[PDB]
């Protein structure tokens, strides 16, 4: 926390996504919705997103830490919904941007405890490498279409392990 | 000469000890005044304060 | 914004040459770190409206203190305050309506800073 | 600590275990090479000091000029080499102006200067640095007596302070005198030498400078080398003891924290 | 257990910020010698 | 009521013999505490809600008698005794304006004196040694001491 994810994320956005002819789409998980709403005026600023024309190249998800587990959990998947339309069926390049990507997996463990699963290494949910692999499986450049796919992963407490 | 000169600019202005004695010794009773005022409105308060608490 | 961004940067220099404790240029850089080290302190419930934090960053930012001794920097804040409150309370005032550190506003903390160090 | 700081501390005392095993060979090594180098300079030196103890020279009693030198280097982790010299410098320094008198200091290695550069810091002559990298040669000795005087200081009397090598785990601060040829000339003990006038004398006073700044210089170096490999040798015992105690900590907080982990799984299942 | 390189600057304890300073008080030293020569050599080669 | 003549401080300092700097800095100092005592000490003592109070009491008759004295009696205040220094000022002006300033002024005087003499001298390519002797009394060998000649110590 606090070394330069979002910052670094945001300025990917500020030079691929603004030069880039494709689609984007960023689905914000698990995080400050002070910081959804920055992103949502700086991007109607710069003019990805436009209010007035049809012609925005931006969507936005967002399942941000107020919302219950269930929410967070899912809101990954929701983005990835819209990006994996826009890579088959529009048939073009899709840029997809993620932070966190770790909150995804946290909200699976605050729940896991109270639907009967015994805990795991450090209390997470024994599911975990599932639950993440049937996602980050559908993360993929096929040969219909091409997501690139940038995940911001908090790292709690420094620990790589 | 110029030596001489320097001492006697100095001269003039010879007077601001004094002046900041007096300031010092006016505040300074101002001060004790101020505290009297202020000493008898506290304890007038806590006295009364005494018969309202009962 | 103007006087806390210079302090940021002599504390972060300070900071990283601060172990140990010889040459003109990195002594100075140690003495400014001090100096503006002993200016963040305080004392318990007794804060101070932004205009007097400025007034006392600005004059230990500006090399001023850099001629006093380190144990006497609290002293030196406290009078300075103690000074300024009654006598320039016009430039606080301004300070704080205006919300800068305009010219004219330099030039009297200048003024008032140059005459207090020396008077005390 | 949590696991995590201990590991990193158990590493970090591990390599700095490490170094200074490495730097007590490296030291050994350059004591050996200084030892071997220091016999004929040994020789050399005391041949030199002959003269002035087999023809007792005693200073005048009437004269203010005084020079204190003192031989160190710029390395540290020696220990109490430069530590001692400098006391005896400031001891000596402060005995002759307390009997009124103008002493002067050269300092020939930074820790020297350091040591005295919060009282004394005006009476430095010259300072010399650059001590310590390679072995001293007649080449140093011959630079800073050079300089010595061509700095117009002609002073009246002299001492010289270094670390005497004794042995390897030993040594001794000495203070050798030194005197200027109006001390030479107005001995009767020197009315015996003969074609001796005040100028040969004059090149041999400086010889002789030249060469008891190269025997301190050889005595000095070879009991810092000594100093230096003893040093290191007990950083590393110390190392090698807190090492230890930090392995001892280090599985105590590992296996507790492999059973605090176990116990939360085990709660968790029976908690269901 | 074993120990890696770079690791006293890694726990950070005492040594940690002794070698910081070290380094940094001896390149500060190094860069206020270089800028006196490139302030030397921009004005020998103005003409 | 309170209106304090400003200082200047660095020109204050100017104005102590070594001798008297021991006192100066005691009075600054309390100068100091003295001026942030009055500063903690508010512009003026809070009022009395005597209404509502007197509405709070049982014993009406008590309180409105304690705010009545209160209201006919008032507080002391001292005097300029303390302050017998003003003999002090008088003194001075003996020595800054009296006598230092006199003799300051005449010692002047004589060096004017001396200088324009000094500026007034024949080219040094036309002089004489008796004016040598009369314009620097340096100059002058004392036959008194040694009447023979050179009338000088020779080794010099």
């Amino acid at each position: 926390a606090g070394v330069g994810k979002t910052v670094l994320i945001m300025e990917l956005i500020n030079n691929v996504a603004k030069a880039h002819g494709g689609y984007s789409v960023f689905a914000g998980v698990g995080e400050r919705t002070r910081e959804g709403n920055d992103l949502y005026h700086e991007m109607i600023e710069s003019g990805v997103i436009n209010l007035k024309d049809a012609t925005s190249k931006v969507a936005l998800v967002y399942g941000q830490m107020n919302e219950p587990p269930g929410a967070r959990a899912r809101v990954a998947l929701t983005g990835l919904t819209v990006a994996e339309y826009f890579r088959d069926q529009e048939g073009q390049d899709v840029l997809l941007f993620i932070d966190n990507i770790f909150r995804f997996t946290q909200a699976g463990s605050e729940v896991s405890a109270l639907l009967g699963r015994i805990p795991s290494a450090v209390g997470y949910q024994p599911t975990l490498a599932t639950d993440m692999g049937t996602m980050q499986e559908r993360i993929t450049t096929t040969k219909k279409g091409s997501i690139t796919s940038v995940q911001a992963i908090y790292v709690p407490a420094d620990d790589l392990t | 000469i110029d030596m001489e000169k320097s001492q006697q600019a100095l001269v003039q202005k010879r007077h601001y000890l004094f002046d900041v004695q007096r300031n010092n010794i006016a505040m300074a009773l101002e001060v004790t005044y101020r505290e009297r005022l202020h000493r008898v409105y506290r304890e007038v308060k806590n006295r009364l304060d005494y018969h309202i608490s009962v | 914004k103007q006087v806390a961004g210079t302090m940021k940067l002599e504390l972060a220099q300070y900071r990283e040459v601060a172990a140990f404790a010889l040459d003109a240029a990195t002594q100075q850089l140690l003495s400014r770190g001090v100096r503006l080290t002993e200016l963040l302190k305080q004392g318990q419930y007794s804060p101070m409206a932004i205009e007097e934090q400025v007034a006392v960053i600005y004059a230990g930012v500006r090399g001023y203190l850099d001629k006093l001794e380190p144990s006497k920097i609290t002293k030196f804040e406290n009078a300075f305050l103690s000074h300024v409150i009654s006598q320039h309370q016009a430039l606080l005032g301004k300070i704080r309506t205006d919300g800068k550190i305009s010219e004219e506003s330099d030039a009297k903390l200048k003024e008032i800073v140059t005459n207090f160090l020396a008077g005390f | 600590a949590t696991l995590k700081d201990i590991t990193r501390r158990l590493k970090s005392i591990k390599n700095i275990q490490k170094i200074t095993k490495s730097m007590k060979m490296v030291a050994a090594a350059k004591y050996a090479r200084a030892e071997r180098e220091l016999k004929p300079a040994r020789v050399y030196g005391v041949g030199s000091l002959a003269l002035y103890e087999k023809a007792d020279i005693k200073t005048p009693e009437d004269k203010k000029k005084h020079l204190i030198i003192g031989v160190s280097s710029d390395r540290g982790l020696c220990g109490a080499i430069h530590s001692s010299v400098a006391k005896q410098m400031k001891s000596e320094a402060a005995n002759l102006a307390a009997a009124g008198k103008e002493v002067k200091i050269i300092g020939v290695g930074d820790k020297i200067r350091s040591i005295l550069h919060r009282t004394h810091s005006d009476q430095f002559l010259v300072t010399f640095k650059e001590v310590g990298r390679r072995p001293p040669t007649f080449g140093d000795a011959s630079v800073i007596a050079l300089e010595l005087l061509n700095s117009g200081y002609e002073f009246d009397e002299g001492s010289i302070i270094f670390n005497r090598f004794r042995s390897v785990i030993s040594y001794k601060t000495e203070e050798k005198p030194i005197f200027s040829l109006d001390t030479i000339s107005s001995a009767e003990s020197m009315s015996i030498y003969d074609d001796i006038d005040a100028d040969v004398l004059r090149n041999y006073q400086e010889y002789s400078l030249a060469n008891i700044i190269y025997y301190s210089l050889k005595e000095s170096t070879t009991s810092e080398q000594s100093a230096r490999m003893t040093a290191m040798d007990n950083a590393s015992k110390n190392a090698s003891e807190m090492i230890d105690k930090l392995t001892l900590t280090f599985n105590r907080t590992r296996q507790a924290v492999i059973t605090k982990e176990l116990i939360e799984i085990i709660s968790g299942a029976a908690a269901l | 257990v074993r120990s890696s390189a770079g690791a006293v600057r890694d726990a950070g304890g005492a040594f940690g910020k002794r070698e910081q300073a070290e380094e940094e008080r001896y390149f500060r030293a190094r860069a206020k010698e270089q800028l006196a020569a490139l302030k030397k050599h921009h004005e020998n080669e103005i003409s | 009521k309170l209106a304090l003549k400003t200082i200047d401080w660095v020109a204050f300092g100017e104005i102590i013999p070594r001798n008297q700097k021991a006192v100066a800095n005691s009075l600054k100092s309390w100068n100091e505490t003295l001026t942030s005592r009055l500063a903690t000490l508010p512009e003026k003592p809070p009022a009395i809600d005597w209404a509502y109070y007197k509405a709070n009491v049982a014993k009406a008759g008590l309180v409105d008698d304690f705010e009545k004295k209160f209201n006919a009696l008032k507080v002391p205040i001292p005097e300029d005794k303390y302050t017998a220094q003003v003999d002090a000022e008088e003194k001075e002006d003996v020595k800054s304006c009296a006598e230092f300033l006199t003799q300051s002024k005449t010692r002047i005087q004589e060096y004017e004196k001396e200088l324009e003499k000094m500026r007034n001298i024949i080219p040094f390519d036309q002089m004489t040694i008796e004016d040598l002797n009369e314009v620097f009394p340096e100059t002058k060998l004392d036959k008194k001491k040694y009447p023979y000649w050179p009338h000088r110590p020779i080794e010099t």
